[PDB]
């Protein structure tokens, strides 16, 4: 994923 | 990687005696809060596309890791700056007093620290960091890399922490105390010794993530 968790 | 090895063996250890396989778990037995870390990456974001890894620690620091291999730290006074060079140069700045020479790392810094503050979920948000030795200074992120299922991130102090994408765990593995933070997917966390998971043993769950565990510290290794 590009970032962590949202 | 003087550390690595000691994880290394310290995972060598535990895994090679199996855990899962007692004739009764008593995980809980294994618990020692005396070990809960003191840093772990709360949140991160990927622009190694144009840029670099940001990231930010659970004390609410931000930090970044430049693909050039520098990396930019602005602890939680909103402006004391630490920049480190290749070479392992460290150098002290402010946002305050902006400097010319990394302006445009200071920008982008910027950028990602907005960017994680509103999007992104704080992780371990319920623990709270040990009374740990005070002569320990904030580490930076040292190297990460991803696979299929998981981010591996790599700590200046020795810890290495594993971020499952899928189920939302994660695992914070501390050579020094030589013990292991888990936080399941109810977001619920514990800290275990490694040589008590030994003798206590856990379930097929940390146990086959630690096994995954030391096959990431041996890729960590060899690169």
């Amino acid at each position: 994923p590009l970032h962590s968790t949202m | 990687d003087c550390h690595l090895s000691d994880m290394l063996q310290q995972l060598h250890s535990v895994n090679a005696s199996k855990p899962s396989e007692r004739g009764l778990v008593r995980q809980e037995e294994a618990e020692d809060p005396a070990c809960i870390p003191i840093f772990w990456v709360s949140k991160w974001v990927d622009y190694s596309d144009k840029y670099g890894l940001g990231y930010q620690l659970c004390d609410n620091s931000v930090g970044v890791l430049f693909n050039d291999s520098t990396r930019l730290i602005l602890y939680n006074d909103g402006d004391s700056l630490q920049y480190i060079e290749r070479d392992g140069t460290e150098s002290y700045l402010t946002v305050s007093s902006h400097p010319n020479s990394l302006m445009k790392k200071i920008t982008l810094l910027k950028y990602f620290r907005n960017y994680m503050s509103e999007h992104l979920l704080k992780a371990g948000a319920n623990i709270t960091p040990r009374e740990g030795d005070e002569l320990a200074r904030l580490p930076y992120l040292r190297t990460w890399f991803r696979t299929r299922s998981a981010i591996i991130l790599h700590l200046s102090n020795g810890s290495v922490q594993i971020n499952f994408f899928q189920d939302h765990t994660k695992l914070i593995l501390c050579p020094l105390m030589a013990a292991v933070t888990y936080i399941d997917e109810k977001r619920d966390f514990r800290t275990y010794r490694l040589s008590l998971l030994e003798e206590y043993g856990c379930c097929k769950e940390l146990a086959s993530r630690l096994r995954y565990a030391r096959t990431m510290v041996d890729k960590l290794l060899s690169s």
